[PDB]
């Protein structure tokens, strides 16, 4: 008659890999563009070959 | 662990069966099971029914219009030349026109025969029914013609399965005569009209205009219908008699919970009186003349 | 232990035809571990069952019971879920179709009675569950009349047989 | 007293959900004038209960800040006024408690 | 227990006896094992019996699979669609044959309570009683104590 | 069997529930707002009333004096009893002490309510108030009023 | 005008009508979204997105709540009294109006429209189909006095008799059917042209179109429609017709010299379910309805 | 569903003085219009057999009270107050049990505010305010 609930986990994932290690995780992209094209503002109006 | 294997796979075997029973799956053609050959099937369809079919008129006879076009759907979505088999399916429409015409005048020639009281509006009401397409569906049902039956839409719909069971009358019509082809259509039809009664396959609306009119087609004035017996008039649950007298003498009696149901159950009963249609008739004579 | 209420919202229909019915909405959620009894509980799910939502708040608003303001927390975020997720628009066209509790995991303690005597105390937990369907809610069963009574009786007396003959 | 058999689960379904026992469905609830926060009839909505009683909490925290210690209970009549809205001549001798808000648009 | 069990009637599949008789059986799916003690009985009867239990009755057909299978089984499939499935795990050559000819001669129709064994589908003849049958009637249909 | 027995037995014996009226009376002299249980505050508006029938009865009064010095137990509610409620019921004989009910208390879900003193510089309750006179059952009665007077 | 069965003018009229809206239906081609606010006093703030020309303000009221679907019998669209179940046309500003708000007014006119096009409703339907009846119109006579009223001319046959008791019992009671079948109040926005094309028989129904239409400049006539009934009048109605709890037609009087023919004025007297009254002070203002109410100028 | 509701839940602060002294006055003015009943329509008397029986009335115990005797004991009386008193309905004789004709007969008056609906339209019918 002296016993309690077990399972106290967490439902959030965090930057464990920084706290310490030798191995930096490999990525394969970016964060977001380098410079954004700013179209023109008439490419509608310019939608044929050339002008 | 409780050690050991032939409990553990006959309850694997339990699981699977009720597993199975809760979720059944949608049923398959039983030329898509795994014991099937279609060659052996169609002669032991021949030879089961006591009858001599050429086998190419049955094979004539199960192929459908619709089997036909989805067939050709798909050797064309896949880019397959199937000009080989296919420009000589031909299907079964002649050998259906052939059965559902014969078919038509030979039982009208059993059922004109066999009663000649009938009036050809009921003895169409009845050949229409026999031929309809409920009983026959039910006949190709229980004679395994639409397992063997090539089209779509695996529960076969019935207009496409009256389509095939008429097809095969066709094809007996085609390889024997009309004696054995009428001896088959007895065998398979007139049986289904054993313990029914007329009405429940004319279903006629107004019987005492039937019967007036008929009175008055054998020069017998005009049914006036008497009460005859009666028990309970108040109550919930009554029982009336109608008894219908042509000139003072008794050609019917009909009961009923009200004078109008029972008056039109006595037009039933003399309608059945008249045209020799009774429970009382000869049972048809299943022989060999 | 075994959650698979929470499972059902993850199921996906195939798309309609047009020539078809709308199939309304199914919305399914629960709250574990609640420390409630499951019958004092199971009295709120019956309570609730066939009303509308709206109706279901307004009697749990003022009903003075601990499960009462953990059922009204339970139908907020599942109307909140049913109004964001589940693709229901309009938010009082709601009505609880299945409402009912089981017994969650409990612990047991000591009574210490009065010798050197003593009992097993258990504290009790239970779950809540609870099914919304978009739509009116459907009316109630009205009770049938003498006329359907009467047409009974005579159905039975209609479909007797001769019996142990042919 | 001892139970001679164990009751089954038929007389207790039959015990424990008869109309007598059921949480019966009340029909006095509707919405209140201002603000539509569900009250129910012979009984103050509680949401409006709990405006003025957030307001006389702050009514009563300034007059307790100009009473100084206990014991003064003073033997004139007071009022309130909120930001602007100068003393009438009425009001003269009697005590002036001002927080800092607008007048609300319920207290007149 | 009849109570705890189903129940039908009992009927013909078709009308059998009426016209023509059919054989009620379809096919019969034999599986028998190459190696094995277990069927060791269905081996000799597909080496010696088989073919002539199927020239007996051309309406069967018969299929014998040859799977390596620990039980042997005949699947029976009837012409209503009933599907009976029996096993002949480690019996001879008479019980088997006595098994595929009972199997042979049943119709389809499900092995429960037969319920009132018999089936007369025009059970009266001379008109069925009801209460005014041997009850004689009077003059002008008057009830008693009638006045006029 | 309790046919015609008024006062509702509230304490651990008489003298408690005397007290604990005391003391609810004392908090509504004070503060000019109370919320407390509901037989509570029906009793406490009963005795209330008399107390200030008491402060109407004057100053220079022992008896009322003697009354004023048992009820309040804090001393300096006398001068506020004797010289800011009973001079402003000066007109008014007996209606006060408005009580009205609130829901319900968060704990152990006994019935509330609020008594108050009127006049009561504090912002006024939500009170209920009568349907308005411009609906359809009221014009219709206006109607049916004005109607028979002019037919009178 | 010419020979009609009583049963094929109401469908050639419900079929001009369903064909009405079906043309205002397919007038706008797809969804287009504005954007209507709450400017009233329970919620704040709150913005609904709606569908042009398809939402009716009973379905911005069931993204509120219930109470809103029960309880608001009119709604306000930045002026104007609006009825629940016509559909929004452009981006406005919306309100709801109970009947026990502090100025209940324009949903008492509202509901007396109603209860008017009920009467009416209930009156073309009793008659027999030897005899002819011709809806006048519905008279706008202020709450306060006794009853309302509508206008119906009789067969020259019948310029003679007076009903019974049992009369108006029959009318009540098929009035008590007419609200037992949960029906809504359907409007309808319709031009004066195919509006008088419509009725296009009962030459005091196109005297009548013609007046309401002469006031507004666009020839813009409000119609309004109860099941297989149609009829005119001016402005919103109730929603529904399962609000009327308490019905009864009190009297019928004859007003003759005005007219070679006779006008005979249908008097009645109802109350919502949410105003309920108990059964003496409901005799007492039944009592009072027998009286004739005459507001006409 | 349809809420509970009583008689001045709707109406106005205006209209509830009107309406309780306009019912006053109304069943008042009932109350006196049946006060002269010989020369309304009355049933024939008829004098006494020995063997009748006459109807009763309905009174409220108002309370108790000494009363002294010529011989000059005490006796204790208690005092029986008939307020209002009307026959109701007259019951014939093969209609209630075939042995003895039954007569109505009721109380006290109170409110046609807290009756049910059937009770007021009898008493509506009759022209008389409802009887406790
Ligand atoms: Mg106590
Ligand atoms: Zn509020």
């Amino acid at each position: 008659t002296e016993k309690e609930f077990m399972q106290h986990a967490r439902k959030a994932g965090l930057v464990i890999p920084p706290e310490k290690s030798d191995r930096s995780i490999h990525l394969a992209c970016t964060a977001g563009i380098f410079d954004a094209y700013v179209p023109p503002e008439g490419d509608a109006r310019i939608s044929s070959l050339s002008k | 662990v409780k050690k050991g294997f032939r409990a553990a796979f006959r309850f694997q075997k339990e699981l699977e069966r009720q597993r199975l029973l809760r979720c059944p799956p949608p049923p398959v053609r039983r030329s898509e099971k795994p014991n099937w050959d279609y060659h052996a099937e169609i002669q032991a369809f021949g030879h089961r029914l006591q009858e001599n079919f050429s086998l190419d008129l049955l094979k004539t006879a199960f192929v459908n219009s619709c089997y036909i076009k989805s067939e050709e759907a798909k050797r064309q979505q896949l880019g397959i030349e199937k000009e080989a088999v296919l420009l000589n399916l031909k299907s079964n429409q002649e050998l259906s026109e052939q059965g559902t015409s014969f078919s038509q005048t030979c039982l009208t020639q059993f059922l004109e025969d066999e009663y000649p009281d009938m009036p050809t509006e009921g003895i169409k009401n009845l050949v229409d029914f026999l031929t309809g397409e409920e009983v026959v569906c039910h006949v190709a049902r229980n004679l395994a013609v639409e397992q063997l039956t090539l089209s779509e839409e695996f529960p076969v719909p019935p207009a496409v399965l009256q389509q095939t069971f008429f097809a095969v009358i066709g094809a007996l019509l085609q390889s024997s005569g009309p004696e054995r082809t009428a001896l088959f259509i007895r065998d398979f039809l007139i049986t289904q009209m054993t313990g029914k009664e007329l009405f429940e396959m004319w279903k006629i609306i107004n019987p005492m205009g039937l019967l007036v009119e008929e009175l008055k087609k054998r020069n017998v004035s005009a049914p006036e219908s008497r009460l005859t017996r009666q028990s309970g008039g108040t109550t919930a649950l009554p029982l009336y008699f109608v008894g219908l007298y042509c000139d003072k003498k008794l050609i019917a009696e009909g009961p009923g919970e009200t004078v109008l149901v029972a008056e039109e159950e006595a037009a039933r009963v003399a309608l059945r009186k008249l045209y020799g249609f009774t429970e009382n008739r000869r049972p048809w004579n299943y022989s060999k003349p | 232990i075994s959650r698979k209420w929470e499972k059902k919202n993850k199921i996906v229909y195939p798309p309609q035809l047009p020539g078809e019915p709308r199939r309304p909405a199914e919305i399914y959620h629960c709250r574990r571990q609640i420390k409630y009894s499951k019958d004092k509980m199971w009295y709120l799910a019956k309570l609730i069952r066939g009303m509308s939502i709206d109706q279901a708040l307004a009697q749990l608003e003022f009903n003075d019971k601990k499960g009462a303001k953990i059922i009204k927390e339970v139908l907020l975020e599942a109307q909140d879920m049913a109004v964001r997720d589940h693709n229901v628009e309009f938010r009082s066209n709601l009505y609880i179709a299945e409402s009912t509790s089981g017994r969650g995991q409990c612990l047991k303690r000591i009574r210490y009675h009065g010798r050197g005597r003593f009992g097993i105390m258990e504290k009790v937990y239970c779950h809540y569950f609870v099914k919304l369907v978009e739509g009116p809610p459907p009316p109630p069963e009205p009770p049938k009349t003498a006329v359907a009574h009467a047409k009974e009786y005579i159905q039975q007396l209609r479909s007797r047989t001769i019996v142990h003959t042919l | 007293a001892a139970p001679k058999n164990r009751r089954t689960i038929e007389v207790n379904r039959c015990r424990r959900r008869n109309p007598q026992k059921l949480i019966k469905v009340k029909n006095n609830i509707d919405v209140c004038p201002e603000c539509g926060h569900l009250k129910q009839k012979h009984v103050l909505c509680a949401y409006c209960y709990e405006k003025v009683c957030k307001e006389t909490a702050e009514i009563r925290r300034q007059i307790g800040k100009q009473e100084g210690g206990p014991f003064k209970a003073p033997t004139i009549e007071t009022v309130v006024l909120y930001t602007g809205e100068t003393p009438s001549e009425q009001d003269q001798g009697k005590r002036i408690i001002e927080r800092d808000r607008k007048r609300p648009s319920w207290f007149t | 227990t009849a109570r705890g069990t189903p129940s039908r009637f009992l009927a013909s599949v078709l009308h059998n006896g009426l016209g023509r008789y059919v054989q009620q059986l379809q096919r019969l799916s034999f599986s028998v094992s190459r190696d094995g003690a277990s069927s060791r009985g269905a081996r000799e009867f597909v080496e010696r019996e088989v073919i002539d239990f199927a020239r007996r009755n051309p309406g069967v057909v018969i299929y014998v699979n040859s799977r390596p299978c620990c039980v042997p089984r005949v699947v029976a499939e009837y012409l209503n669609g009933a599907v009976r499935e029996e096993s002949i795990h480690c019996k001879s050559v008479e019980e088997i044959s006595t098994l595929v000819q009972k199997l042979a001669d049943q119709s389809g129709l499900d092995v429960i309570r037969i319920r009132k064994p018999f089936h007369t589908d025009n059970p009266s003849i001379q008109g069925q009683w009801h209460p005014f049958t041997n009850k004689p009637t009077t003059f002008r249909g008057l009830r008693p104590r009638e006045v006029q | 069997i309790s046919h015609g027995r008024v006062f509702r037995r509230m304490g651990l014996g008489p003298e408690s529930r005397i007290h604990l009226l005391r003391n609810l009376l004392t908090g509504l002299v004070r503060h000019e707002r109370i919320e407390a249980p509901w037989a509570r505050v029906d009793e406490m508006r009963g005795y209330a009333e008399k107390l200030i029938d008491y402060g109407k009865l004057g100053d220079t009064n022992e008896r009322a004096m003697r009354m004023a010095d048992f009820w309040l137990t804090e001393k300096d509610l006398i001068p506020k009893l004797f010289q800011v409620l009973a001079p402003r019921y000066k007109d008014q004989t007996g209606g006060y002490t408005r009580m009205l009910q609130i829901p319900n208390r968060s704990l152990d879900r006994a019935k509330m309510a609020v008594i108050e003193y009127k006049g009561n510089c504090l912002p006024p309750l939500p009170l209920p108030r009568r349907d308005s006179h411009l609906t359809l059952l009221n014009q219709l009665l206006q109607g049916l009023r004005q109607d028979l007077r002019q037919s009178q | 005008a010419s020979q009609l069965s009583p049963t094929e003018l109401t469908e050639m009229r419900n079929d001009l009508f369903n064909k009405e809206k079906a043309r205002q239906l397919s007038l706008t081609p797809r969804t287009e979204k504005i954007e209507v606010k709450h400017v009233g006093k329970t919620d704040p703030g709150t913005v609904f997105v709606m569908n042009k020309n398809i939402s009716t303000p009973y379905s911005c009221a069931m993204h509120l709540s219930e109470w809103y679907c029960r309880k608001s019998i009119l709604a306000l669209v930045d002026g104007q009294p609006w009825d629940m179940y016509k559909p929004l046309t452009k981006s406005c500003e919306i309100k709801f109006l109970t009947f026990k708000d502090c100025d209940p007014g324009e949903v008492n006119k509202a509901y007396w429209r109603s209860c008017a096009m009920m009467m009416g409703c209930v009156i073309e339907r009793a008659f027999k189909d030897e005899y002819m009846v011709n809806l006048v119109r519905a008279p706008e006579v202020p709450v306060i006095s006794g009853a309302f009223c509508y206008d119906v001319v009789l067969d020259s046959k019948l310029d003679e008799w007076m009903p019974t008791k049992e009369n108006l019992r029959s009318f009540t009671k098929d009035a008590h059917a007419l609200i037992y079948k949960d029906l809504p109040f359907e409007t309808l926005e319709v031009e004066a042209k195919v509006a008088l094309e419509i009725f296009q028989h009962s030459k005091y129904k196109v005297d009548f179109i013609e007046e309401k239409a002469s006031q507004n400049p666009e020839r813009i006539v409000k119609l309004h429609r109860i099941g297989d009934f149609i009829d005119v009048s001016e402005g919103p109605l109730i929603p529904r017709t399962s609000i009327c709890f308490q019905y009864e037609v009190s009297a019928v009087h004859n007003l003759q010299p005005t007219q070679p023919s006779l006008i005979r004025r249908f008097q009645g007297v109802s109350l919502p379910v949410h105003l309920r009254a108990h059964f003496t002070i409901w005799d007492k203002l039944l009592e009072r309805s027998r009286k004739m109410v005459t507001e006409d100028q | 569903g349809k809420s509970g509701t009583w008689w001045d839940e709707h109406l106005s602060e205006e209209n509830v003085p009107f309406i309780k002294q306009l019912v006053s006055d109304e069943d008042k003015a009932q109350l006196a219009s049946k006060l002269c009943p010989l020369k309304d329509e009355p049933w024939p008397i008829h004098p006494w057999e020995p063997g009748s029986f006459r109807v009763g009335l309905i009174a409220l115990k108002l309370g108790m009270m000494p009363l002294w005797t010529k011989d000059g004991q005490k006796h204790v009386v208690t005092l029986l107050q008939v307020q209002d008193c009307h026959v109701l309905k007259y019951t014939s004789k093969e209609n209630c049990n075939g042995k003895m004709a039954t007569l109505s007969v009721g109380g006290k008056t109170v409110s046609r505010f807290r009756k049910a609906t059937s009770i007021l339209e009898f008493y509506r019918e009759l022209g008389l305010p409802p009887k406790q």
